[PDB]
């Protein structure tokens, strides 16, 4: 035990006096310092390299010194470590933080955030629960250790499971928030979620009463969103040292919860204030279903901003938040409620893609392929899952039950995905195909069958044609028509919309339009039409006018009418995949939107619309239309880059009773306008749509129908040889 | 050692403006805020704003608000403090380092505080007048606060009592200092009038 | 802005003793609460920086605890010099505010007895028109002692006039000064009432 | 320009006071942290440099004969704390306390600066800029 203040004056020794208190040291020691015993010195050296001497001071002490001291939350608590001590140092001492950057705001009087008013208060002391109220279980029955489904009819039912797994197999974690600017936090972890792009990186930790959802963007600033029981202190490390605790920023702690936000953007780089939005997403709600709902309201909001912005920065972050805590509510209402349902486990595996999809393509803008993910929960075991409905498909069907059975298949594969699933989804497709070629709307049961029918086919020379040729079939199945109602339908959901009450679900607005590549649907023709149907719609028409300004009303129908170009045709990889042919010359019009429509054609070709003049592949420009706005049918090739020009030739339909075999099957009856306006893409799928092609306008499909039409309205057929023909009628 | 040293003191009329100035040492000038606390006399402390000495920035109290102004020079770290006199604005003016960079408000380190009385009257000079054969001195006849007595060198540490300022009927202050022996001097120092009197004990014959 | 309360304003107590003082806010200042020692005549010492936090150099013997609304400074052991007003200040604001103060004073085991000394020298003042007789009262307790003159005692010869030194920090006693000046010299005796003199004991000077 | 691999070795402590500031001396420079996992049953002392244009800290062992540089104020506040907590008892201790109180006082302030943009790893790898 000695203290010693030295004065240095030139390098020698130092001129001082050694004052130990109440134990002895080695006196004669001094002359080198006090390594030799366990115990650790301190050294403070001011030095003014003027040469100018200063002085010193030391004080060597103990080794003990740097050593520390129905649901049950008594059990697993959350505990925050004193220091790196007895914690993970490395992050620690290793960081910028403090010397190169803040990771909290310059002011501390901004670092207290107000409380939201949808956060948590004593009278809803968790928070909003949504309607389609999750089931209680039944009195008499026992809950297995996992969930499993040994029949088919467990998936339209409720399966139950313990949420014991939480209490019983857990891990206790040391965890270092951002860039060591909090000192350490114990938890026992039920679960972790990693997304990742060339764009982003979002980590989430999540464990009993806690969360920590690490966002990141390249083109933005991180931040930690870090939540922990309403009783729990968090400790700030700072520059002056002697202030022991410190509440890093956030709102007052709520009922259940503290919420906590670390990184800048609070006082000034945040668009908004939306410090208090952000941190108050814990305590909104535990009804996962609430988060993913919000989060699928965004999602659909940013993609009409595509335009300006490849990068949405706060919608990512939201995204990522809403996506992040979703994990944490359903996790901690398994272990308050003591138990699960199947379909909880199974929605947050498809929603767990689905989500990160556009969070790291549309709000990252990072590139497609390089999009991945991973999950691992300990009350979820989705490759047991996997494998046993592998073997339950491997042992007719109305849209309800198929939705079901492709969703479920759609959320469980590590890229197998059984033979019969895809025969089902396939099926699925087709029979929605017949469907929209006599009527031009679909129920939201059809569009949510729809959607996991096409995710499970473009999910992966086999599995290239699925892609090929459902790409071709939403392109198909969108038309004029159908796209001002499936338009409408986005534009209506979001119109009447409860987030409190209600789920807001993608699958339920979906429509072919969003699967297909059509870019020409924000073209003045479409869009202006798409606000003359509105009035059909009168509830969603009052809606829009007596908030939306007139002028506002077109940005409304333009921004929706994006999302069908955006969704799919837009994602380059999904592209480059099933129509590399597109691709294969120096080709520029691809990547420059010159290519208005594609159309995947026997393999190694794709037919193309393109209003310019086109620099390669077979041409036929169509002359009856108006000049300041052309349609050239272009046929491109895998291996031939050359640039030629074909001729039109007629025929004429047969009787549509006269030939029981089908020599026209396969080809795409383009209609278009005189004034360069692309209408219906329908493909002749079947003999019975040959007939009605024939047909004189006694044809139940309308496109086939020049009565329905107008002077304006052209037809040509385009077969996969790249041979396009007139019709004679 | 950090310090800060006020300056030096002052008597000024009611309406016009007076400035008092921070002297820094010991501690990074740009690196610590600056805090101005008033206090009248026989009152408590009125805390009336701060100053970064870096940004140049300043937070200012409701109470001072358009009656004050703070500035500072980042090259012989000083800062500065201009107050209008409304004639409610006698007190003495202190100056303090926030030692807290991440929490405001916390003073670590005082200046020796600036006394500023406002009167309209005039500057006068003290009169001293040494005791025989306790060795005291007694100061008399002057405006206004303070004056400082100090004996000798500051040689004498124990048995030194200056007593309170007395404001007599005329106007003017008066008060003594003692000293208790059972050839020294007593060093008066009066700052708004600018008078040092040196004055030596050298008993005399009474009657 | 937070209005600060403190419990109670004034106090006096004894050596080795334990006193408590309190402080309320009108809101929650969660952590964030400081303590001052103010000594008479001096510069504000911070004690506590944070509710619990003792600063580095302020003596083991002041402690402080609370939370919330409610904050109380404590000292385990009372010493002579501890004599002071205690302030409490609000931290980390835009405005930062201080508590009223409590006055803490030093009750005497014993009682000290003044002594009585006299100043006759009017000589170099003499020629300039007045003659000043000064009478001490030199570290007595306590502090009721009355001071009278064999002429009846007046306004007019300013013997109300009384500077009293604050308690000396080391034996807590009191000293006064009653001053007798006639200006243009229009039996003279000092006569003090104290409870540490068997009777009332004059000490006095004629001319 | 030069960067710093976070630690050179030193055999004296005598060393480590006279050594050159890696402020002064280099541009960037990375902390280290020690191969170890129980700092204390290693460490043998920790070395204070106030005046340096970014003041400094550093780690030195004995037995490992390397000197390691961590971050200063990050470091400091950890070591504060531990001997801080309210079980803990001696006069030693407020020496440390007394000598850890007025040390940034003098030199350089913290930074206010925001950071840089991009991904960020988790503590694994210590809050490493990649995002796969
Ligand atoms: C990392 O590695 C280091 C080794 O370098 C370990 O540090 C040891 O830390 C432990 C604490 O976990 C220390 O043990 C403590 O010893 C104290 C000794 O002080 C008493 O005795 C001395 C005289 O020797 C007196 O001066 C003093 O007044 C005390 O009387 C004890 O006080 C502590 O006891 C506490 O717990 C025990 C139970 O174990 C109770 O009986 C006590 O009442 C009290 O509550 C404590 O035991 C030890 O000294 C350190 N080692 C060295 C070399 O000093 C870390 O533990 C290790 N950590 C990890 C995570 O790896
Ligand atoms: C591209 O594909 C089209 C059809 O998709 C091909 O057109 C076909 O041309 C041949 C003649 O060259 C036609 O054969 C005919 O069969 C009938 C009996 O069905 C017979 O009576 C005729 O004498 C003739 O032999 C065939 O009908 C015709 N198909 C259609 C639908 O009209 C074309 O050959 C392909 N082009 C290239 C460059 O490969
Ligand atoms: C805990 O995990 C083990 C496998 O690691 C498993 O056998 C056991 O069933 C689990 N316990 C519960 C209750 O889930
Ligand atoms: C949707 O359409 C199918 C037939 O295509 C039908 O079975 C189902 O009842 C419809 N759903 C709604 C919401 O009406």
């Amino acid at each position: 035990a000695l203290l010693r203040e030295y004065s240095d004056r030139n390098m020698s020794l130092k001129l001082e006096a050694f004052y130990p208190t109440g134990f002895d040291e080695e006196l004669i020691k001094s002359l080198h310092w006090g390594n030799d015993r366990k115990h650790v010195f301190l050294v403070i050296v001011k030095v003014n390299p003027t040469t100018h001497e200063g002085d010193v001071g030391l004080v060597i002490f103990p080794k003990y010194l740097l050593s520390p001291y129905r649901f049950g939350f008594l059990s697993h608590p959350v505990t925050p470590d004193v220091s790196f001590f007895d914690s993970s140092f490395a992050p620690y001492l290793t960081t910028q933080h403090l010397v190169a950057f803040t990771t909290f705001p310059p002011n501390p009087l901004v670092w207290h955030l107000e409380r939201a008013e949808t956060a948590a208060t004593a009278e809803r002391p968790f928070g909003v629960s949504l309607l389609p109220a999750r089931p209680t279980v039944p009195k008499n029955t026992i809950l297995e250790h996992k969930a499993h489904f040994a029949t088919w009819d467990a998936l339209a039912r409720h399966t139950f499971f313990s949420a014991e797994a939480i209490i019983t197999n857990s891990t206790l974690r040391i965890h270092v928030p951002l860039f060591g600017s909090v000192w350490p936090i114990r938890y026992w972890a039920t679960g972790s979620v990693l997304l990742t792009s060339d764009s982003g990186r979002v980590e989430v930790n999540i464990g009993v009463g806690f969360m920590s959802s690490l966002i990141s963007l390249s083109s933005g600033l991180p931040i930690e969103l870090i939540v922990v029981p309403h009783t729990v202190k968090l400790n700030a490390v700072t520059s002056d040292t002697t202030w022991f605790q410190l509440n890093p920023p956030g709102p007052d702690p709520g009922p259940s919860y503290r919420v906590y936000l670390l990184g800048r953007g609070l006082d000034m780089n945040f668009s908004k204030h939306a410090t208090v939005d952000i941190c108050a997403y814990p305590e909104e709600s535990l009804d996962y279903r609430y988060h993913l709902s919000m989060a699928h309201t965004e999602a659909l909001r940013m993609t009409t901003k595509a335009d300006q912005h490849d990068i949405n920065e706060e919608s990512y972050y939201h995204i990522a938040a809403r996506i992040a805590t979703s994990i944490f509510a359903l996790s901690e209402m398994g272990r308050t409620t003591e138990y699960f349902l199947l379909d909880e486990i199974v929605d947050v595996q498809y929603q767990l893609k689905f989500l990160n999809y556009i969070l790291m393509r549309i709000g990252a803008g990072a590139h497609p392929n390089t999009i991945s993910g991973t999950s691992d929960l300990i009350f979820a075991d989705p490759s047991q899952l996997h494998d046993e409905l592998s073997l339950l498909f491997g042992q007719f069907i109305s849209y309800d039950e198929a939705r079901d059975q492709l969703k479920t298949a759609y959320a469980l594969s590590r890229g197998q995905d059984h033979v019969n699933a895809l025969s089902l989804a396939r099926r699925v497709i087709m029979s929605i195909y017949k469907g929209l070629l006599v009527k031009q709307n679909l129920n939201a049961t059809e569009r949510q069958a729809l959607f996991f029918a096409s995710m499970i086919l473009l999910n992966f020379s086999s599995r290239v044609l699925d892609g090929r040729t459902t790409l071709l079939l939403m392109t198909s199945m969108c038309t004029a028509a159908h796209a001002t109602q499936a338009a409408l339908n986005i534009q209506e959901g979001l119109a009447y919309l409860n987030p409190s009450k209600h789920m807001f679900t993608i699958p339920n607005v979906y429509s072919p339009c969003m699967g297909s590549l059509r870019t020409d649907l924000t073209e003045e023709i479409h869009v202006m039409n798409l606000l003359s149907a509105i009035p059909t719609r009168p509830g969603l028409n009052e809606v829009l006018h007596t908030q939306l300004d007139e002028s506002e009303i077109f940005d409304a129908a333009f921004k929706t009418m994006m999302i069908f170009t955006t969704w799919t045709a837009k994602d380059l990889h999904i592209l480059h995949t099933h129509v590399p042919e597109v691709f294969t010359c120096q080709d520029a019009a691809a990547r420059n939107g010159e290519y208005v429509l594609i159309l995947p054609a026997v393999q190694g070709h794709s037919y193309v619309i393109t209003r310019n003049k086109p620099q390669r592949g077979l041409v036929y420009s169509l002359a009856d239309v108006d000049v300041y706005n052309p349609i050239s049918v272009v046929y491109l090739s895998k291996d031939t880059c050359v640039s030629e020009h074909g001729v039109i030739e007629t025929v004429a339909l047969p009787h549509p009773d006269n030939l029981k075999e089908c020599l026209y099957c396969g080809s795409v009856f383009l209609r278009y306008l005189t004034t360069g306006a692309i209408m219906d893409i329908i493909i002749i799928d079947s003999k019975d749509t040959e007939r009605q092609l024939a047909a004189m306008g006694n044809s139940t499909i309308p496109p086939f129908n020049p009565d329905m039409h107008g002077d304006d309205s052209k037809a040509v057929l385009l077969f996969p040889n790249g041979t396009v023909v007139t019709l004679l009628g | 050692q950090v310090q800060l040293v006020q300056s030096g003191a002052e008597m000024k009329k009611p309406g016009a403006s007076v400035k008092v100035s921070c002297k820094a040492s010991g501690y990074t000038f740009i690196g610590y805020h600056l805090h101005w606390v008033r206090q009248a006399p026989g009152q408590g402390l009125e805390w009336m704003g701060w100053i970064n000495p870096n940004s140049g920035e300043t937070n200012y109290a409701q109470k001072f608000q358009d009656w004050v102004t703070m500035t500072r020079d980042t090259s012989i770290n000083t800062a500065y403090m201009e107050l209008r006199l409304r004639s409610d604005d006698t007190a003495v003016y202190y100056c303090a380092r926030g030692g807290m960079t991440m929490v405001r408000g916390v003073m670590m380190d005082w200046g020796q505080g600036t006394l500023v009385t406002v009167s309209s009257a005039s500057t006068k000079g003290p009169s001293v007048f040494p005791l025989a054969p306790a060795l005291g001195c007694l100061v008399k006849d002057y405006f206004p606060e303070p004056v400082t007595v100090s004996w000798n060198s500051g040689a004498l540490t124990s048995g030194v009592h200056t007593f309170p300022a007395v404001l007599q009927s005329s106007g003017l202050y008066s008060l003594s200092s003692v000293v208790t022996v059972p050839t020294y001097i007593c060093n008066v120092n009066h700052k708004p009038s600018n008078t040092k009197v040196d004055k030596r004990v050298e008993p005399k014959s009474c009657d | 802005d937070i209005q600060m309360t403190q419990s109670p304003s004034f106090l006096s107590a004894s050596v080795g003793d334990r006193v408590t003082i309190t402080c309320r806010a009108s809101q929650g200042l969660d952590n964030f609460l400081a303590w001052y020692q103010q000594k008479p005549g001096k510069a504000p010492k911070l004690l506590i920086y944070a509710a619990s936090t003792l600063q580095r150099g302020v003596p083991s013997r002041f402690g402080g605890s609370g939370s919330g609304t409610e904050f109380t400074l404590t000292i385990s052991s009372l010493q002579p010099e501890d004599f002071a007003t205690y302030y409490c200040q609000q931290l980390n604001s835009y405005s930062l505010t201080f508590g009223p103060g409590t006055k803490v004073e030093i009750k005497r085991r014993t009682v000290a007895a003044p002594s009585v000394f006299i100043f006759p020298p009017s000589d170099e003042q003499l020629k300039s028109g007045t003659a000043s007789v000064v009478c001490l009262l030199n570290n007595f307790y306590p502090r009721e002692a009355k001071v009278q003159w064999k002429v009846d005692n007046a306004l007019q010869s300013g013997n109300s006039q009384e500077s009293v030194t604050e308690q000396d920090s080391k034996d807590s006693t009191y000293s006064l000064s009653s001053t007798l000046t006639l200006s243009k010299a229009d039996v003279y005796a000092c006569e003090v009432t104290h409870q540490g003199l068997s009777s009332p004991v004059t000490k006095s000077f004629n001319r | 320009t030069p960067l710093f691999f976070g630690a050179k070795p030193l055999s004296d402590v005598s060393l480590i006071i006279t050594e050159p500031c890696v402020s002064s001396v280099y541009e960037a420079w990375d902390y280290a942290a020690p191969p170890v996992s129980n700092l204390s049953e290693a460490l043998s002392g920790i070395v204070v440099k106030t005046k340096c244009p970014v003041p400094e800290v550093i780690l030195w062992f004995k037995d490992k004969q390397m000197a390691y540089w961590t971050n200063p104020y990050v470091t400091l506040k950890g070591l504060t704390q531990s001997v801080g907590e309210e079980h803990k008892s001696g006069d030693i201790r407020d020496a440390l306390l007394d000598a850890l109180s007025g040390v940034w006082v003098d030199s350089t302030p913290s930074s206010t600066n925001i950071p840089e943009n991009g991904c960020v790893w988790g503590a694994d790898r210590l809050f490493q800029r990649v995002c796969q």
